[PDB]
Formats: C-alpha cells, structure tokens, sequence
C-alpha cells in the first residue's frame, strides 16, 4: 500500500486519511537536473565546466478518487483543491521512503473526469531546494523507538554517531550528499559552552571560527547560519567572521582556547 | 569602380581590399558637416595577403574618391578576425596646415583673399 504524508501548520496529514475517497496509486521523483556552468571559447573543443549546480525538480503522485455519487465528487474536488494548494511551501514525504521529506509548492494539474463518480489525479509537486532532506536533524537519536530512520540514508554500519562532544579534538560524521554550508541556505546550528577564549577548527575543511572574548561556562555560544550570538545577542563584531562547514563523511574538529567545552551540532541531512 | 582600392600608409603596396561586408557598407554625406564611408571587412584568404595593410591612415579610393581611415577597430572573436574601417574624405585632412600668421584688427575681406590666406604655401598638395 502507498500513501502521501504532508507536513503543513505543524500538523502531518495522510492524504488517503484525510480524503477516503483518494487513494494514492504510485508515487516517483524526477532525478536531480545537474548543470554544469558552461563557458565557451570561440574556436576551441567542447567547454569550461564552472561549478557543478542542481535545479529544481518535480516529485509526482499518481492517484484516483472514486466519490459515492456526483456532488460528493464536485465536493471532493473542491475539497481536495483546498487542501493541496496553500499559500506557501509544505512538507511531503512518502511510505515507501518516509526517512526523507521534500519541502515542494504544488503545481496546477487537473482531475481527469472518466466516469460519473470516479477521476485520475497526478498531482506534481515542485522541490525548489534542488535537495532532499532527512525529517529529522543530527540532534535526534539514532534509536528504533524514535521512528525516524530508515535504510538508503547513508548511515554509517562501522562506527557510533553522536553529535555531543565532550572534549577538544573529535570527529562529526555529514551523511548527507553535500558539503553543508549555511552561506549555500543550509541549515546548520552549533552550541557551545566551555570557559576562556574560543576557537573552533575544521581540519579537514580547513576553516576556522574565531571569537575574541572571554567566555563563561554559563553563556553558550550559538551559531545559527552565518549568525553567531552569546546568549541570543548578535556579537558579529567581535569575531573573525568565518564559517564552517561540513564536508561529507567525516570532519576532524579542534577546539582551541577553553577547557571543559561542550559543543553539540544540529543539522539536517542533505540527500538527493 | 564599385569596389575599394586600398593604398598603404607608406604608399608602398595598392591592392584590391575584397570581401568587404557590403551589407555593412554605409557612405554619409551632408552638406558642409560631412562625407566619410564606413564598413567592416573580415579576414578571409582572398584578401589574407593585404589585410595588414588596411589600418589607420591608409587611404581607400571608392568611385574615384580618396578616403584616409581615421577609426580602425581590429577584433578576434575565435577564427574570425574583423575590422571596422572608418573613414573621411581627404579634403578634411586640410586640417593639419595651420595658418601661424595672424591680420590683426577689423578688416573688409572677400572669400578669396581669406581662402589665399588659409592655403598658403601648403605642404600637402591642396
């Protein structure tokens, strides 16, 4: 059996609950529209490649709706157009992977009319993130009561994943498809708390985030994004103004200038 | 003759300049303002041999009429090698004698008598 989770308001929805006479048939997603940023030289073979980008794609959903009599299905229709289209981007995911959510906006597609009670839908919705993403972040724990994850999402079976440190010089595992870098839109939040100057170094990035002020073991220290703040008060003026990323698999992190550091990290998974 | 005959700088070389962009081809006259000829010509092998001759101050004869190049623009985009002839008619080029000599004061002149003035003892055949 197939059916169509959305995520909308904080509230996840069955499509084949919440509409009895819909059943979703099959579901399938268009793969990833890589584009390479070609540039030309008259009179030389072929082209430059730039950097590597990923566009938009479609996720489809067959389905059918079969009503008792005609103004259950005019109802039905009406009902089901309200429900989809919304003023802005939802979540969706699906039974067969439901490890993985796509944030989409829908796309106009009309119901095919085959007889006096029953239609065929293919409802497309538009991923403009150009990724997946896991539907829960670094932060939940990797245990089966937690209902979360699934197979295919490039867990690591050789080692523990945990995403709290307690020490100077570890190691954090990116399983996504991307290198994550909140300079590219991606979600990436960092919380420490530790006593003295930091610094935080990502060896195998290579980058490097700097703070030039004492710190107690009662601030904690967050960086959201491309923000940094102590106790949620912006102190960008007061830093070097780096940022780290993740690359995929695994990064060596070393922290320089405090003791009894406690940093956690807490980032979706990009997939594709 | 409808076609442009090119004369070097030097005046050492005078060919036939083919395979001009007719299309490009414009000849602007108004009286008393102006009388040049412009065009664009690319570098093909009918005329590979004399293509580096055709520059700024040479000289076209079109229709029996001597032009002196003063905007050349040579361009390569890839195999394509183009240039943009701009060019103005000889008599313009009078402007490089100049009268040093002045008649001070007011003075009843005819056009003959100034036109003396202007072309005496000119270097440049005018």
């Amino acid at each position: 059996m197939s059916d169509l989770f959305l995520e909308l308001n904080g509230k996840v929805h069955s499509l084949s609950e919440t509409f009895p006479g819909l059943s979703v048939q099959e579901v399938s997603r268009q793969s990833p529209q890589l584009s390479m940023e070609t540039a030309e030289i008259a009179g030389t073979d072929g082209v430059i490649p730039g950097m590597t980008q990923f566009k938009p794609f479609i996720f489809s959903a067959k389905c059918n709706l079969q009503a008792l009599d005609i103004p259950d299905y005019h109802l039905a229709v009406r009902e089901i157009y309200e429900f989809l289209f919304q003023r802005d981007s939802y979540y969706i995911w699906s039974d067969q992977m439901p490890g993985i959510r796509y944030e989409v906006h829908p796309k106009p597609v009309d119901f095919s009319r085959e007889s006096d009670r029953v239609g065929l839908l293919t409802i497309e919705f538009d991923v403009f993130k150009g990724y997946a993403e896991s539907r829960g972040t670094s932060l939940d724990p990797m245990t089966f009561e937690v209902d979360l994850w699934q197979m295919g999402m490039n867990l690591s079976n050789r080692d523990d994943l945990f995403y709290v440190f307690r020490e100077n010089t570890f190691r954090v595992y990116n399983a996504g498809s991307d290198r994550v870098n909140p300079l590219m839109r991606h979600e990436l939040d960092i919380a420490m708390t530790a006593n003295g100057t930091p610094t935080i170094h990502n060896l195998t990035t290579g980058e490097s985030f700097e703070y030039r002020k004492e710190l107690q073991k009662t601030d904690v220290l967050l960086l959201n994004n491309i923000y940094p703040l102590v106790n949620n008060r912006r102190v960008g003026k007061d830093t070097n103004h780096g940022i780290i990323t993740l690359e995929k698999g695994w990064n060596d992190f070393e922290i320089k200038g405090v003791t009894d550091v406690t940093i956690a990290f807490n980032f979706p998974f990009i997939y594709r | 003759m409808d076609y442009v005959i090119i004369q070097s700088m030097d005046k050492e070389v005078e060919e036939i300049l083919t395979d001009i962009d007719y299309g490009s081809f414009s000849y602007d006259y108004e009286k008393n303002t102006s009388r040049a000829i412009s065009f664009t010509v690319n570098k093909t092998k009918q005329n590979a041999a004399i293509f580096d001759l055709v520059g700024n101050e040479a000289i076209l004869t079109y229709q029996g009429q001597q032009f002196v190049i003063k905007k050349c623009t040579p361009k390569s985009i890839g195999g394509t090698i183009s240039k943009q002839i701009t060019a103005q008619h000889i008599c313009y080029t009078v402007q490089d004698h100049v009268q040093y000599n002045v008649k001070s004061g007011r003075k009843k002149y005819s056009i003959q008598t100034v036109l003396e003035f202007a072309l005496q003892d000119n270097v440049l055949g005018f």
